[PDB]
RNA sequence: GCGACCCCAGGUCAGGCGGGAUUACCCGCUGAGUUUAAGCAUAUCAAUAAGCGGAGGAAAAGAAACUUACAAGGAUUCCCCUAGUAACGGCGAGCGAACCGGGAACAGCCCAGCCUUAGAAUCGGGCGGCUCCGUCGUCCGAAUUGUAGUCUGGAGAAGCGU
RNA sequence: GUCGAUCCUAAGGGUCGGGGGAACCCCGACAGAUAGCGCGUCGCGCGUACUCCGAAAGGGAAUCGGGUUAAAAUUCCU
RNA sequence: AAUCCCGUGAACCAUCGAGUCUUUGAACGCAAGUUGCGCCCGAAGCCAUGGCCGAGGGCACGUCUGCCUGGGCGUCACG
C-alpha cells in the first residue's frame, strides 16, 4: 500500500498534465486562504445538537400562540444549481477530490457564469467547516451586511 | 445538478484529460490483486443510474478480467473429430468479458447478491469493471422497498444464471421482435417447444 | 496384523458380533420367515475387504 | 409403587438430583445381577429403572429449558438453542412487514383507486 | 527513524469476546459421570483369581474413559484408594480396567460389598 | 510535535451473511462421436449425450427501440393453426421458424437525471419503554463524492379554478 | 512413564497470499504489513512469508534379572 | 413384573407441540492408514490473593455493518 501510494505521486507528476487538470495545482494563497476560511468559519451551519434545539424553541412557540439565517451552502449538487442559477457569489473548490471529474469542470461553470471562484487546499478542511469529513466545494450565495466590505 | 456535468465528460474518453485520468488510473489497478473492494464507485453517476444507492449495504468492488478469445482447453492443441471441429484458436467464448467479472465477483462474495456492474477502463491486456453487490441481510436493504426484492431466494447467484444486465445481452433479451423471437423464453427452451411432438388423444 | 489402528480394530470388534448363529427363538414368532444367519462370514472363505 | 412423572414436576430440583443419585446406584447394582446369574425377576427390574431414569431427567431438562427461555423473554438476542428452529429458508425470509412494504406512489394508488365493487344490470 | 530494513507489522489491541449472548443455553449434563464410567465388574474365572492373587479388581468400563478418570470413579463410587490402574480394549470393542488396591484395602472385602463373591 | 482527512493493516472486537445435498421439471456455460448421406470431408446425428455451474414450487419470459403495410393490431407465457410452409442445404441427404386468425390466462409498474437549501425532511446500530414480524424516545454513527421526497414519456413541472 | 506409534526431518505431499481458470481445477512461499520469540513487568529488544503432512527398517529421553497363565507379559507378581 | 383395570391408565397402539440427540461428514484449532499434535475460557469442588482439580464450552475461511487499536509525508493545517 505504501509503495503504490508514493508511485502514484511520481507517476502524475512524470507525465505531462492537461491544462484542465493542472489549474488545480495553482490553489489560494497561504495568507488570503486564511482570511478566506476565518470568514466561512462565522457562517458555519447548525450542528446537530443546535439544530435540536432550535426546533424545541419552535415548537413551545407554536404552541404559545424568524429570520432568514445567513449560512455557507455545501453539497456539489445543490452548489452546482446555485451557480446555474446565478445565485452563487463565491464558490470554494478542493484540489483534492477523487475522482476529479467530480470538480474538474466546476471552473469553467464558474467562469461561464461570471461567478468568482477559488481553489483551495484540503476537502477535509472544507468538511470540517459544515460539521462533514469532507466536502468536495463550498458557495456563499449571500454575506451579512455587516461585513460586505471585507469580503 | 452535477451528475450529467460527469456523465458527458465520461462521453469525450479520447480528450486529453480523460485519456490521462485513465492512464493513470489503468497503472494503478494493474499493480492490485485481480477483485478489490473500493470505498466508493468511481463513477458515481453511472453507478446510482443502475441502481446504487449511498446508504449502508451496497459494495463496490473493481474485478480484472483478461482480455482476448478462448483458447479451446485441449492439450497440444489436439482434437479428435472432424475438421468442422478442429479448430483451436480464433474461438470466442458466448459470455462477454463484462459477465465474467460479474461471475468472479459473484463466486467469491457468496454473502452478497449482485446487482449490476459497469466499464471503467481497459489495456491490451486487462479489462476493468466496477461490480455493484448488495448485502441482502443487511436491516437498511431488506427495510427499502425498492431493492428488498433481491433478498428473495429466486434471486440467488442472479449472475450465474444470466439474469444480470450483461446476463440478458448475451442470452440475446436485450431486443425483441424477427430479430430477436428465438431467445425467449429461452432458446432452450424455444428448441424443446419446436421439437415437441404433440401427440393428442384424438388425432 | 499386531500394529493396527485403533479404528480398524473397532471394525474388527464388530464383524465378530455380527458373526454368530440367530437365536432360536426368533424362528417361533409368529409370521416369522427368517431360517438362519444369511450374512455368516468365515475367515478363510471370504475377506473383510479393508 | 412406580415413578409418577407428575408428581416429579412437583418436586424441587434439589430432589429430583437425590432421586436420580439413588436410581443410577440401584442400576448399577442389577448390572451386577445380571453378570452374577441374577434371579429373573430381578432381571426385569432393570427395564424398569432405566425408564425412571430417563423419566427424572427428561423433568430436569424440561425444567431448565423452560425456565431460561423465562429469562430470556423480551430479550433481543437468544441463545441459538433456544430460538426457533423451522427451516433454513424460513428463518432467511423477509419479515411480514418487510414483504410489503411498498413505495409512496404504490401507497398513494390503493388509497386513490382501489378496486370497486360493482356489478353489471341484468 | 527506522533502524531495521524490513518492515515488521507494528502491534495492534486485541479484545476478548465479550458476547451479547451465550451461544449454549447452560452447560451440557456431564455423560462420563461415575456410574458411566464403571458399567460393571468383570466376573469371569481370571478375573476373580485376581481379586486375592493381586488384590485387583477387573471392571469393564466406558470405553471413552481414561485412566486417570476411572481412579476418580472408583474413589466416588467405594470410598478406595488405587495402587495403579492398567487398561486394554478388548476384542469385541469393550474396554477393561485392572485397578489395583493400596494394601491399606482389601480386595476380596471390596468384593463382597459389590456383590460379586 | 499536535490534529483533520485519505488509503491500508490487525482483532477469538459487537451482531449478521455465504459454502453442501437432492434431479423429474427450470436457468447459464461447455460440447462430441456412433449414425445418415448406401463411400466421404461441408452437412447430418445436435445448438443433443457426457462435462462444469445456479434456482424454485414452479423456473424462465414480461409491460414494445414489437407486429405490420391493414378499415390496422398492442407486455410475457402456453395450446390449435400457420406448416413440413417462407427459407436454409455437396439446393444432395435433409432441415425449418415467424406474423395474422381461434383459444387458456390476464396486471401492471419502480428507478437514474434540473428542481428541500428557511434547515438530511432519510437510514442503521447501542440503550430504554410500549399495544413487539412493529412502533416511540434517547444516544452514537452512515450520508452532501447525496439519504428521503417529486418525476419516468402513457407523461410531467409550474400557474390558474372546478 | 521405560517395547512401539506418538516427536524430527528425507524423496516428496498438501497449502496461504499472488498469478491463471466459464467452472471442476492449474502453479505452489514464485507477485506478500510472516509466525512470533526473548527479557522485564503491560513495556522494551529481536524478528529472511508455511509452528502443516510425510519413516511400526533413517534420527530418537528412560528397565533389568527371577517368578507367574489352559491361553498374556522387557506390560502381570516380587 | 402386588407394573396396569369404574382408571394420572395397559399397549412392540396412534399422534405431536416438550425434551434428549455418541464419532464423523459442507465440517470449522492443526491433522489423519494417528481416537495423534496444540492454544484459550471456565461452573462446581478443594488446599491455604494464590494453588490444585475440573463439568462444559471456545479458537476455520470468505464477507457485510459498526467498533477498537495502528501504519505511510498519501493530501493538508497548526507549532
Ligand atoms: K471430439
Ligand atoms: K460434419
Ligand atoms: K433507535
Ligand atoms: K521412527
Ligand atoms: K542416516
Ligand atoms: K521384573
Ligand atoms: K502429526
Ligand atoms: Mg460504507
Ligand atoms: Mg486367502
Ligand atoms: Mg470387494
Ligand atoms: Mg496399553
Ligand atoms: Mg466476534
Ligand atoms: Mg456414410
Ligand atoms: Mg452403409
Ligand atoms: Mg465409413
Ligand atoms: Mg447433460
Ligand atoms: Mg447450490
Ligand atoms: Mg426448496
Ligand atoms: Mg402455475
Ligand atoms: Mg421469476
Ligand atoms: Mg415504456
Ligand atoms: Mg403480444
Ligand atoms: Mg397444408
Ligand atoms: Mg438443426
Ligand atoms: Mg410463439
Ligand atoms: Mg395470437
Ligand atoms: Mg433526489
Ligand atoms: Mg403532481
Ligand atoms: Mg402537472
Ligand atoms: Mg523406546
Ligand atoms: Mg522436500
Ligand atoms: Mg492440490
Ligand atoms: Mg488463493
Ligand atoms: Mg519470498
Ligand atoms: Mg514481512
Ligand atoms: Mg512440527
Ligand atoms: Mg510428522
Ligand atoms: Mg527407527
Ligand atoms: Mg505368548
Ligand atoms: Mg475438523
Ligand atoms: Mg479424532
Amino acid at each position: 500500500n505504501v509503495t503504490l501510494q508514493r508511485k502514484k505521486r511520481i507517476l502524475k507528476m512524470r507525465l505531462k498534465v492537461p491544462p484542465a487538470l493542472n489549474q488545480f495545482t495553482k490553489t489560494l494563497d497561504k495568507n488570503l486562504a486564511t482570511t478566506l476560511f476565518k470568514m466561512l468559519l462565522k457562517y458555519r451551519p447548525e450542528d446537530k445538537a443546535a439544530k435540536k434545539e432550535r426546533l424545541v424553541k419552535r415548537a413551545q412557540a407554536e404552541a404559545e400562540g424568524t429570520k432568514k439565517p445567513i449560512i455557507v451552502k455545501y453539497g456539489l449538487k445543490h452548489i452546482t444549481y446555485l451557480i446555474e442559477q446565478n445565485k452563487a457569489q463565491l464558490v470554494v473548490i478542493a484540489h483534492d477530490v477523487d475522482p476529479i471529474e467530480l470538480v474538474v469542470w466546476l471552473p469553467a461553470l464558474c467562469r461561464k457564469m461570471e461567478i468568482p471562484y477559488c481553489i483551495v487546499k484540503g476537502k477535509a478542511r472544507l468538511g470540517s467547516i459544515v460539521h462533514k469529513k469532507t466536502a468536495s466545494a463550498l458557495c456563499l450565495t449571500t454575506v451579512k451586511n455587516e461585513d460586505k466590505m471585507e469580503f | 445538478g452535477a451528475y450529467t456535468y460527469v456523465s458527458e465528460l465520461w462521453r469525450k474518453k479520447q480528450s486529453d484529460v480523460m485519456r490521462f485520468l485513465q492512464r493513470v488510473r489503468c497503472w494503478e489497478y494493474r499493480q492490485l490483486p485481480s477483485i478489490v473492494r473500493v470505498t466508493r464507485p468511481t463513477r458515481p453517476d453511472k453507478a446510482r443510474r443502475l441502481g446504487y444507492k449511498a446508504k449502508q449495504g451496497y459494495v463496490v468492488y473493481r474485478v480484472r478480467v483478461k482480455r482476448g478469445g478462448r483458447k479451446r482447453p485441449v492439450s497440444k492443441g489436439i482434437v479428435y473429430g472432424k475438421p468442422t471441429n478442429q479448430g483451436v484458436t480464433q474461438l470466442k467464448f458466448q459470455r462477454s468479458k463484462r459477465s465474467v467479472a460479474e461471475e468472479r465477483a459473484g463466486r467469491k462474495l457468496g454473502g452478497l447478491k449482485v446487482l449490476n456492474s459497469y466499464w471503467i477502463n481497459e489495456d491490451s491486456t486487462y479489462k476493468y469493471f466496477e461490480v455493484i453487490l448488495v448485502d441482502q441481510a443487511h436491516a437498511a436493504i431488506r427495510n427499502d422497498p425498492r431493492i428488498n426484492w433481491i433478498c428473495n431466494p429466486v434471486h440467488k447467484h442472479r449472475e450465474l444464471r444470466g439474469l444480470t444486465s450483461a446476463g440478458k445481452k448475451y442470452r440475446g433479451l436485450r431486443g425483441r421482435g424477427h430479430l430477436h423471437h428465438k431467445a425467449r423464453p429461452s432458446r432452450r427452451a424455444t428448441w424443446k417447444r419446436n421439437q415437441t411432438l404433440s401427440l393428442r388423444r384424438y388425432r | 496384523p499386531s500394529h493396527k489402528s485403533f479404528m480398524i480394530k473397532k471394525k474388527l470388534a464388530k464383524k465378530q458380533r455380527q458373526n454368530r448363529p440367530i437365536p432360536y427363538w426368533i424362528r417361533m414368532r409368529t409370521d416369522n420367515t427368517i431360517r438362519y444367519n444369511a450374512k455368516r462370514r468365515h475367515w478363510r472363505r471370504t475377506k473383510l475387504g479393508f | 409403587a412406580r415413578i409418577k412423572v407428575h408428581e416429579l414436576r412437583n418436586k424441587s430440583k434439589t430432589e429430583l438430583l437425590a432421586q436420580l443419585k439413588d436410581l443410577k446406584a440401584e442400576l448399577a447394582l442389577l448390572r451386577v445381577a445380571k453378570v452374577t446369574g441374577g434371579a429373573p425377576n430381578k432381571l426385569s427390574k432393570i427395564k424398569v429403572v432405566r425408564l425412571s431414569i430417563a423419566q427424572v431427567l427428561t423433568v430436569i431438562s424440561q425444567k431448565q429449558k423452560a425456565a431460561l427461555r423465562e429469562v430470556y423473554k423480551n430479550k433481543k438476542y437468544l441463545p441459538l438453542d433456544l430460538r426457533p428452529k423451522k427451516t433454513r429458508a424460513i428463518r432467511k425470509r423477509l419479515t411480514k412487514h418487510q414483504s410489503s412494504l411498498k413505495t409512496e406512489r404504490e401507497k398513494k394508488k390503493e388509497m386513490y383507486f382501489p378496486l370497486r365493487k360493482y356489478a353489471i344490470k341484468v | 527513524i527506522r533502524t531495521k530494513v524490513t518492515f515488521h507489522r507494528p502491534k495492534t489491541l486485541k479484545k476478548d469476546r465479550s458476547p451479547k449472548y451465550p451461544r449454549v443455553s447452560a452447560p451440557g449434563r456431564n455423560r462420563l459421570d461415575q456410574y458411566a464410567i464403571l458399567k460393571y465388574p468383570l466376573t469371569t474365572e481370571s478375573a476373580m483369581k485376581k481379586i486375592e492373587d493381586n488384590n485387583t479388581l477387573v471392571f469393564i468400563v466406558d470405553i471413552k474413559a481414561d485412566k486417570k478418570k476411572i481412579k476418580d470413579a472408583v474413589k466416588k463410587m467405594y470410598d478406595i484408594q488405587i495402587k495403579k490402574v492398567n487398561t486394554l480394549i478388548r476384542p469385541d470393542g469393550t474396554k477393561k480396567a485392572y485397578v489395583r488396591l493400596t494394601p491399606d484395602y482389601d480386595a476380596l472385602d471390596v468384593a463382597n460389598k459389590i456383590g460379586i463373591i
